């Protein structure tokens, strides 16, 4: 289709010079294309589609071809449904990879393939120039560029300009959130007429009006008590959505904001997913949080973090990866058809968000803001 | 049955509205906290390190 | 009144240990209150109001007293009309000073003066704790705290909690934009009933839909031609506003965005102010821009800058300060009753905004975004 | 009478829509620029350093 959400395991071991790519191409290393440029030539020539194996998740949307008669510019533009909060001015840089390509037309075209991609933010517009090229082929181009993480989030706009309405034309934005997790935002060109066909990606602010959770006053009304086990689940998956069903719990907001004594809990379920017995791709869950160590009250270091966990099926059984740092963890729910996202109540105060990504569905849970 | 404090109020409370106060002692609790009970029977989590909490404690003590 | 905009010259030379304050208190120096704490004690004890002489501009708004019966908390909250864009994640830190005070009540009150100020942003809430105190007196407190410049802008919320509705109670936020310019955002408490009484501070996005200026197509319609001298002035000062009249020109947007040949111009007037013949306080004009030197296309250093100029009257004559860096400059217009803000057309591409501050009026001109 | 370029298009133009092209030479102008004239009599600012601009220049030249 012209849009969707996919997942796959990413084993760098079995990926030609995988380690090297992730090192010089997806990590903000050298301030020049040379290193990554020379690794891609070796790899991408042996396999022009290798880079697709680096995405743990791929989120694609169908965008209409907008034309510019005067200049003969066929342009596609879109706003990627970024999975999590990019970062804080206090964070470092992300080195994102951009890929523009189209189907190789069986009939030699008039002009040579061409694409100018630019990512614009309210202030600066990062335009992948020539100096950013790290690879080129008849029908494909790859750029590399460092961006302050805080910029990579909703607001950032993606624009690809071609000289023709190339077949199978698409732009991809590879975004590595953690050394071991990469999310790919893709834009597929569709007919001028066609209306934008996004993916089932939602963003949900779980604690609207965080003031409401400043105390235990509304606990009873909200249905967040030691009785129900601090569980107030709401559905995330729409009526037409896939055969899997995801839901979120809002009771944690209390544990993040309350200054009123709350029920002691071993853990807290942030969300659950049903329908694993029929799902055939892994499930990822990324968390965005602030480091626990305290800082100088005179200079509060707001450095944001990200750890992504993955529930996979091995011979029919589902298991979760784990991190001695990650504040959350994935556990099997009632059966092997249910998956749970948990966290220690004491982690909540520093939890900013979590994102649930599985075949055909993506949800961005925010524990701050009201939108 | 056991309730704990996960956040402390950074806002002082008028000693004129603080009935009692107890300390968190349970092992099932993660944070060391002073729980103030108001005159309206409402509890609030506070931080022992903070001076207003301590002083508010010298009042609640030297009155009984 | 309960609100307004003021200006005054700030001569550090004739301000007790002025240099020292600006050095340790308004500059992000030591990561501890000690240095600034010890300078304030010496200065503020000899003069408890000295810090007011450090503000080149003061913008105050009247905020209603919201009460909290349960806890006996009288609280005032507000959104300061920040003069310019704070910064970029790529910028460094600003060390802002916060002052909470009230009138000394002639009748010894029940409890000791108290105030808890906290500045909240969508993500983190910077709360001036005890560890941030750099001064205290019977009816005044001063905090110091470093914040990533990008955070100090519209969105940041100011909240001051007291235990009583102290008379003349107010909170001030001293924000130094440049080593020689300090802007003070103040919140004055008014009666519970009273409605918020802001100041005549406006924010205006000069180039809404910057796409419109991508070429010279609408030049003729906009009235931006070599003829009119690329001048399309709009009024900024409302009908009731002070005896001075300010206006903005939108033609520069073309020079910032156009890829179509434009009329060669020696300079460009960004704004003008009329009524200097009756104004008795200086006029400041701050500019926010990006450094001209180019950077690695692989890593575009987006470090934002600020320079503030000042038109003052000496024996009736008005003159402007100047900067060998500042992209803008202030020149006398037709007569000595008119002031102009100019800039070289080649500066536009890197100009983000400019703010005009004078007795009773403040305007934030933005050359980006649509709001 | 004199017009200059203050921004270059980072977007290539189909050589099929580019009529003529001249270089900025005036001293009253601040940036070195190549001005492309389209088949619709419209001018656009371009950057000489860029290859597509140069190549587009090799076409406009080897056709007259």
């Amino acid at each position: 289709h012209s849009s969707g959400v996919s997942t796959q395991s990413v084993d760098l071991s079995q990926i030609k010079r995988g380690d090297e790519i992730q090192a010089h191409c997806l990590t903000p290393a050298e301030t020049e294309v040379t290193e990554c440029a020379g690794i891609l030539k070796d790899v991408l020539s042996k396999n022009l589609h290798e880079l697709q194996g680096l995405c743990n998740v791929k989120n694609k949307m169908g965008v209409p071809w907008v034309s510019v008669e005067e200049l003969g510019q066929e342009i596609i533009t879109g706003r990627l449904p970024f999975p999590s909060v990019g970062g804080t001015p206090v964070n470092d840089l992300v080195r994102v990879l951009v890929v523009a390509e189209s189907n190789t037309p069986e009939e030699t075209p008039e002009e040579e393939f061409y694409a100018y991609v630019e990512l614009q933010t309210e202030l600066y517009t990062f335009g992948l120039s020539d100096d950013n090229v790290v690879f080129t082929s008849d029908y494909m181009t790859v750029w590399m560029i460092d961006i302050p993480k805080s910029y990579v989030d909703v607001g950032m706009l993606t624009r690809a300009t071609f000289l023709e309405q190339w077949p199978g034309a698409k732009v991809t934005v590879m975004i590595p959130y953690s050394s071991t997790f990469t999310w790919c935002g893709e834009l597929g060109a569709i007919s001028e007429e066609s209306a934008p066909q996004p993916s089932l990606s939602a963003r949900s602010p779980v604690c609207k009006n965080s003031a409401r959770y400043s105390t235990s006053k509304f606990c009873e009304v909200d249905g967040c008590t030691a009785e129900t086990g601090m569980e107030k689940m709401s559905l995330l998956t729409p009526f037409g959505g896939p055969p899997q069903q995801a839901k979120m719990n809002t009771c944690p907001c209390y544990y993040k904001y309350s200054v009123s004594p709350l029920p002691a809990m071993d853990h807290l379920i942030l969300a659950d997913l049903a329908g694993l017995d029929s799902l055939t791709s892994p499930v990822y869950v990324m968390a965005a949080y602030f480091d626990s160590t305290h800082e100088n009250p005179v200079r509060p270091s707001s450095k944001l973090y990200h750890c992504a966990l993955q529930m996979t099926s091995h011979d029919g059984v589902w298991t979760s990866t784990s991190s001695e740092q990650c504040p959350i963890r994935l556990v099997e729910g009632q059966s092997q058809n249910v998956l749970q996202v948990r966290v220690a109540p004491t982690s909540m105060p520093n939890l900013v968000g979590v994102s649930l990504m599985l075949e055909g569905q993506q949800y961005r849970l925010e524990y701050f803001g009201d939108h | 049955a056991v309730t704990c404090c996960y956040n402390f109020t950074n806002r002082k409370i008028s000693v004129q509205r603080l009935a009692s106060y107890r300390r968190i002692t349970s092992s099932k609790c993660p944070k060391e906290a002073v729980i103030f009970k108001t005159i309206v029977a409402k509890e609030i989590c506070a931080d022992p390190k903070q001076k207003w909490v301590q002083d508010s404690i010298d009042h609640l003590d030297k009155q009984t």
